[PDB]
């Protein structure tokens, strides 16, 4: 057993710290388990966005509508990152798009970091690959959860 | 100077009538969209602050509690169903409501409430003997009998998240029944255990009882995890000296036996431990805590020792290895020990876990789910209840009669039939009976996303050719023969929820008062 | 066609291209709504059939459903459909442009 | 206190709104299950739900939107 000690000039920067240890000792976690990984800065969502959307309109049929909304969904990602870094999110996600579909469909990251270009392969943004697995196929059964409830009653808090 | 009332309320006349419907409407509209394999869940929140997540429509009416004094009706009627049949609860409240909302024009237009009540009761003698007539006393014919079971449960968990995965809960749903004693089924000797983790397919079935493992204080885990051929011990009291939340003062009449005390507490604890011993348990259970000294002790004499064990488990754990619980220690004898075949330490959900296996006293069993998030978990326990009874129905009642509302309208075609002979006001009523029952597969085909309205129309063109066993197929929008895909329920779900929904029908319509003292 | 070349676009043009190639749907939503036909499945068969078919595929009321429009004789002049493209873009355009009104008197 | 972990705000938000507690539960099982997703999980499944409202719009049935999304998501991972 081994106990992560952290020094601060104040409570909330020790807290702050401290918990930050966390987050990475669940990364180390993941990587340790599960040793395949996949690029993030929104580019896997990107690269999943594109398969879908081609795939819809293989579907001929009712369907089609549910694919694309999966695809527009999935893009609310790298653009939440456009806009929470200052960057306009339509000429990045056309941007993000582009570089995997004109060049290769190699993982093409955003520019959140302030680095001097994307492309994670060379910036060493990673993700592991049960974490994005199981973000996507949670988040799909919430929406499940919730678009399946034709009626909620409330009472009072006793 | 006088009055009448000062606060007493009473209200008479055919509006009563109405109003009662349209109150007893209301609750229907809450368990309309709970039909069906596909129906919808419900969010409900109880005055206790939590909330309960439910399709199942003997939870949700027996959660909503519906006020109206004439509603209520709907409630008992749903619990009498619940009570006598088992299953059925939602239908016979969909059944009630269509009936008095047919009743509501009769009594627009004149119909007293004695002629629509005469002619439903009479309609449904003449829908009785058509369920009865259409009733099929089969078992194993030209099958066997887990083959049977397997398909009630794999229908029965047909476009559920566990779909893909039926073919490993599908097992567990037909072991758990017939793990159980032959002539008696009882749904409450299976059962369920949630534990976060794994995928689902990974879940597994344990014939005796698990537990939590509740265990973190620093020393534990040193003692025998396996044995052979146990006896076990069940304690009402707990076995520990000192508690890391607990504490006591030392008071002595003379200062030596200050330190005397501490170790004093240690002999007491000792010594209900060397009891134990003398019984001769190789694990003892508690539903309180057991510390350090009784593992250290229990482990150096050979016994494990697990505490803490929910009131649930340790009723369960006695079911499980035919023993009996004491209180006390100095009091035990052999007989209270019971025996099992295996103890061991399970990996489930990527976590040790205590369980028993393979007790030769069982009347019960554990299915333990496993899976990536609590929600989906309590998808896979809600799967493999319906399966559950399913199977359970299956094995237990031989009369079947299609579902999938394939009998509502063999049903209602005969109820028709009837009404061309059926002279008089007699008439009308008949026909509206009739028409209630074409609601059951229509809100299966409106909840399950389909075009009722082009379904129920082949229904009905299909069984007036003769297709008396065709109904709504869920897994593809079109109608099939139910019989023949082994959607099957007992006889007598259909006899009693038809004659229960009349009941409430009847007696929420021969009300024309309501009175209340209030102060 | 211009869902597919928006494909060739980028920025907010490849955008905009899409939303325009939308909101031309409203035309056999609306035709399907008014003749009694489900919205979703008329349009959802045209714009299939559309894959090996151009202008043969539509709704006809007289069919009631989406059937050939040659034979069923459902014609109608390019000048009527161009118009229509060219007055509908023109009034957005002078529609979006309109930032303020003030009185003169 | 100054954080951005949406694990923490998500805990320290206290509402009696039914369906946003369905996304606190979600934003619950990754925190604990993997430690990362505990923002991405929730904004994504708001996402579907916002193209989920158009869907019902347009009348596509929320049954088949639900069904429709579970096998997108099928080839979102298989992709990945």
């Amino acid at each position: 057993t081994v106990t992560c000690f952290v020094r601060g000039s104040n409570k909330m920067i020790v807290d702050e710290a401290e918990r930050a240890l966390h987050d990475s000792l669940c990364v180390v976690r993941n990587l340790v388990k599960d040793s395949r990984v996949v690029y993030g800065g929104g580019a896997a969502e990107v690269t999943m966005s594109l398969a879908v959307s081609e795939e819809a309109d293989k579907q001929r049929g009712i369907d089609q509508y549910a694919f694309r909304g999966f695809a527009q969904a999935l893009d609310t990602i790298p653009m939440t990152l456009a806009e929470n870094s200052g960057l306009d999110p339509i000429g990045t996600l056309s941007t993000l798009k582009s570089k995997q579909l004109k060049e290769k469909i190699s993982n093409i990251g955003v520019d959140c970091l302030g680095y001097g270009s994307n492309d994670m392969k060379e910036l060493f943004v990673v993700d592991p690959f049960i974490g994005k697995k199981q973000q996507i196929l949670l988040a799909t059964q919430l929406c499940r959860m919730i678009l399946k409830i034709d009626n909620v009653i409330i009472s009072g808090k006793d | 100077i006088v009055v009448l009332k000062e606060g007493t309320d009473a209200s008479q006349g055919k509006g009563q009538i109405i109003s009662n419907i349209n109150a007893c409407v209301a609750v229907q509209e809450a368990l309309k969209p709970t039909l069906g394999p596909l129906g919808s869940d419900i969010l409900i929140v109880t005055s206790n602050q939590k909330t309960t997540i439910s399709n199942d429509g003997a939870t949700i009416l027996k959660l909503l509690d519906v006020v109206h004094p004439a509603a209520k009706t709907l409630v008992d009627i749903s619990r009498a169903q619940d009570a006598e049949v088992g299953d059925g609860t939602t239908s016979v409240t969909i059944l009630a409501g269509e009936l008095m909302k047919e009743a509501k024009p009769f009594l627009e237009e004149g119909i007293s409430s004695h002629l629509i009540m005469k002619g439903y009761r009479k309609a449904v003698s003449l829908a009785v003997e058509k369920i009865n007539e259409l009733a099929v006393d089969i078992t194993s014919e030209k099958s066997s009998g887990r083959e049977l079971l397997e398909r009630c449960a794999r229908t029965a968990m047909s476009s559920k998240l566990i779909h893909n995965n039926a073919d490993f809960f599908v097992k567990m749903c037909v072991d758990a029944v017939l793990s159980l004693d032959r002539n008696d089924l009882d749904d409450k000797l299976i059962g369920i255990k949630k534990i976060p983790g794994g995928a689902m397919e990974e879940s597994l079935f344990i014939n005796g009882v698990a537990f939590k493992k509740t265990f973190s204080y620093a020393g534990f885990e040193q003692q025998p995890k396996k044995f052979n051929n146990p006896k076990i011990l069940s304690l009402n009291v707990e076995l520990e000296l000192k508690a890391e939340k607990d504490n006591a003062e030392v008071r002595v009449e003379h200062v030596e036996d200050y330190q005397a005390i501490v170790d004093a507490e240690w002999q007491l604890i000792f010594e209900k431990l060397r009891q134990v011993e003398e019984t001769g348990a190789n694990i003892v259970l508690s539903k309180l805590p057991i510390g350090d000294l009784a593992t250290q002790f229990f482990a150096d004499r050979n016994i494990f020792c697990a505490g803490r064990v929910s009131a649930d488990d340790m009723n369960r754990v006695i079911q499980a290895v035919g023993g009996s619980i004491q209180s006390t220690t100095s009091d035990i004898k052999p007989e209270h020990l019971g025996t099992c075949a295996l103890f061991e330490e399970m990996q489930i959900g990527s976590e040790r876990y205590n369980l028993f296996q393979g007790c030769p006293q069982a009347k019960t069993c554990t299915l333990l789910l496993r899976g990536g998030a609590e929600q989906v978990i309590a998808e896979v326990e809600r799967s493999l209840h319906d399966a559950i009874m399913i199977v359970k129905r299956a094995l237990q009642n031989k009369l079947i009669v299609a579902g999938g509302g394939a009998t509502e309208m063999e049903v209602s075609k005969c109820l028709r039939d009837y009404s061309k002979t059926i002279a008089g006001k007699q008439q009308m009523i008949i026909n509206a009976f009739a028409k209630a029952l074409e609601v059951i597969p229509r809100q299966l085909c409106e909840n399950a996303g389909f075009d009722a309205i082009e379904i129920l129309n082949k229904l009905r063109l299909a069984h007036s050719k003769g297709e008396k066993w065709y109904g709504v197929v869920f897994e593809t929008e079109n109608i099939g023969d139910n019989f023949a895909k082994f959607v099957w329920e007992p006889a007598l779900v259909k006899i009693n929820a038809l004659n229960s929904a009349t009941e409430a029908t009847n007696l929420i319509l021969s009300v024309d008062e309501t009175i209340t003292n209030k102060g | 066609r211009l869902s597919k070349e928006a494909r060739s676009m980028e920025g907010v043009q490849a955008f905009i291209w899409q939303e325009f190639a939308s909101a031309l749907e409203v035309i056999p939503t609306t035709l399907a709504e008014n003749a009694g036909l489900n919205s979703i499945k008329v349009v959802t068969e045209l714009r299939s059939k559309h894959e090996n078919g151009e202008l043969n595929d539509g709704i006809s009321v007289r069919r009631s459903g989406t059937t050939n429009t040659y034979e069923e004789h459902i014609l109608q002049p390019v000048l009527v459909s161009t118009s229509a493209i060219t007055l509908a873009s023109e009034c957005v355009k002078s529609i979006l442009r309109i930032d303020d009104i003030a009185f003169s008197r | 206190t100054i954080t951005n972990d949406g694990a923490t705000i998500l805990s320290q938000m206290e509402l009696d709104n039914e369906i946003a507690k369905l996304l606190v539960q979600l934003s619950k099982s990754q925190d604990d299950e993997i430690g990362d997703g505990t923002t991405g999980v929730v904004v994504l499944a708001s996402a579907l739900l916002d193209q989920a409202l158009e869907l019902i719009q347009k009348g596509i049935h929320p049954i088949k939107i639900a069904n429709g999304f579970d096998e997108a998501a099928k080839l979102a991972i298989s992709k990945l």
